[PDB]
RNA sequence: CUAGACGGUGGGAGAGGGUGGUGGAAUUCCCGGAGUAGCGGUGAAAUGCGCAGAUACCGGGAGGAACGCCGAUGGCGAAGGCAGCCACCUGGUCCACCCGUGACGCUGAGGCGCGAAAGCGUGGGGAGCAAACCGGAUUAGAUACCCGGGUAGUCCACGCCCUAAACGAUGCGCGCUAGGUCUCUGGCGGCUCAACCGCUGGGGGCCGAAGCUAACGCGUUAAGCGCGCCGCCUGGGGAGUA
């Protein structure tokens, strides 16, 4: 209820759940889904299907405010993220462009050991 | 004495007077170090790869001088105090290393 | 460092004759002369170990060749150590 | 394969050592900030080895990237 | 005396070392903005965090530590070991000319020095990581492996400790004994130049003559053929102990 229409659509994936922001032409959220918001729990939670839904739901209600155009900003990698940058170009929102914007260091912090047996 | 190369790249909106102001200040830092300019070029404005000073232009000055190498670090302290001076690279100058020739 | 005129100044004032370029007195004197500056550096720079070694290896070098200097000539020896101001 | 042109015959006669010719420099620069390999720039383990070092200055200088995004994917 | 060695003049390459400076990426925290119901995590989970508003996103700031691509099958160092850029201080080393000294050599008990990590002492620092420790889970039990925290420590300085698949598992020097192939770094030379090519010097790999070896394998970077000097083994455990 404000009526956007032209924003940006931020897509978190990981090895354990996928959440898609949607946002306005400089960064605030308007709506956010994940595979919690739906209702997968767990495990389940990941999954690209799970994404896929989470995708929906979050243009879905995004289309509410009005939206019509996005831009996707992909962050991260996991269990399906391509399933939610798909999920988008077809929930109805024209996709504007892709982008992958995952964060790395230039080597910063050490990694928790789960992380670390690399090198 | 030896023949370096110095560069300087300070903010791309400074007026004709701020300018040539901050050169004065160069100038004069160099004879205070001995510096003895022996040429120069002004590329001026150029579109930097990656913004500095959150600035994506850059203004360029490229002074190739002669002198005490005991003192090229403090020249460079010097030229790097001021506040438009936002970069400064001085170098040993060297035979131009040619190839595919 | 050390300039060439710094070098051929010191290897003019220790020639046995016009030319000598390589006469012990000569080495000797240039070893001297790394030898000091080295040695100065290193009174800043105590950490800088890797150059030390080199300082090792030059007196090193010298005093090896000064121990042949007294074996051939005893008195070229006496002589280039006063001047030189080797010992201590 | 890798065969596409090597970089330095698809050019004239440079010097290597000049970090300010952002023109020439930025050629051997992949699609992204990154210095490519000899494979791809044609030029010799010596030559290789002193552009790296021009390629550098010319970064700290502004008039070359460090690193640019991909596009497509 | 010049065939060894050292020096001179002139070319050269390099993450060799020391001091100061300088940048950007990322993590954490803090501040502002924008927005709801979860986020996180796993084999599944749970602890945990979140409506005092977390999670992803934008901007600002503070702080510590490290320095993708290039990067190699590469380079440097005596070893341990060493990878932004800039300047200063500084070590080693190769090549050309053959110009100077004229055997000035080799090895080297003991000595002295250097010698990763952890660890110790004083002080500083602390972003991330993380012995101990505090929790969650798994299990028959779990004093572990997995997950969430976390102190010493890891970072700096000064001093100490002195150890190790510290490996090429191959003490140092010198001489002598088919080649082939790839590679890093220098050369002067050949085709009117260059592109291309030469061979030639130093280094890194692979394959292999002769030969060596118990075999495996080694093979001008010897584990081959020789000489010099050092260290060491004698069987295993007890024991690197008393």
């Amino acid at each position: 209820k404000r009526q956007v229409a032209s924003g940006r659509a931020y897509i978190h994936a990981s090895y354990n759940n996928t959440i898609v922001t949607i946002t306005d032409p400089d960064g605030n959220p308007i709506t956010w889904s994940s595979g919690g918001v739906i209702g997968y729990k767990g495990s389940r939670k990941g999954t690209p299907y799970a994404a896929q839904l989470a995708a929906l739901d979050a243009a879905k209600k995004a289309m509410a405010y009005g939206m019509q155009s996005v831009d996707v900003i992909v962050r991260g990698t996991g269990a399906g993220r391509e399933q939610a940058i798909r999920a988008l170009q077809a929930s109805g929102l024209q996709v504007k462009s892709i982008v992958d914007d995952t964060p790395v260091p230039h080597n910063g912090c050490r990694p928790k050991k789960k992380f670390r047996k690399a090198s | 004495m030896r023949r370096y190369e110095v560069n300087i790249v300070l903010n791309p909106n400074l007026d004709q007077s701020q300018l040539a102001l901050e050169k004065e200040i160069i100038q004069r830092a160099l004879e205070n170090y001995g510096a003895r300019v022996e040429k120069v070029e002004e590329l001026g404005l150029r579109r930097l790869a990656y913004p500095i000073a959150k600035d994506p232009q850059g203004y360029f000055l490229w002074y190739q001088v002669e002198m005490p190498e005991d003192r090229v670090n403090d020249l460079a302290r010097e030229l790097r105090i001021r506040d438009n001076v936002r970069r400064v690279m001085v170098v040993k100058s060297q035979e131009p290393f040619l190839a595919n020739a | 460092p050390i300039t060439k005129e710094e070098k051929q100044k010191v290897i003019q004032e220790f020639a046995r004759f016009p030319g000598d370029t390589g006469s012990t007195e000569v080495q000797v004197a240039l070893l001297t002369l790394r030898i000091n500056r080295l040695s100065e550096h290193l009174k800043v720079h105590k950490k800088d170990h890797h150059s030390h070694r080199g300082l090792l290896m030059m007196v090193g070098q010298r005093r090896r060749l000064l121990r042949y200097l007294q074996r051939e000539d005893p008195e070229r020896y006496r002589a280039l150590i006063e001047k030189l101001g080797i010992r201590g | 394969p890798s065969r596409k042109a090597k970089v330095k015959a698809t050019l004239g006669e440079f010097d290597l050592r000049d970090y300010r010719n952002v023109e020439v420099l930025k050629r051997f620069l992949s699609e992204t900030g990154k210095i490519l390999p000899r494979r791809r720039t044609g030029l010799s383990g010596k030559e290789q080895r002193i552009l790296a070092k021009t390629i550098k200055r010319a970064r700290i200088l502004g008039l070359l990237p460090f690193t640019e995004k991909l596009v497509r994917k």
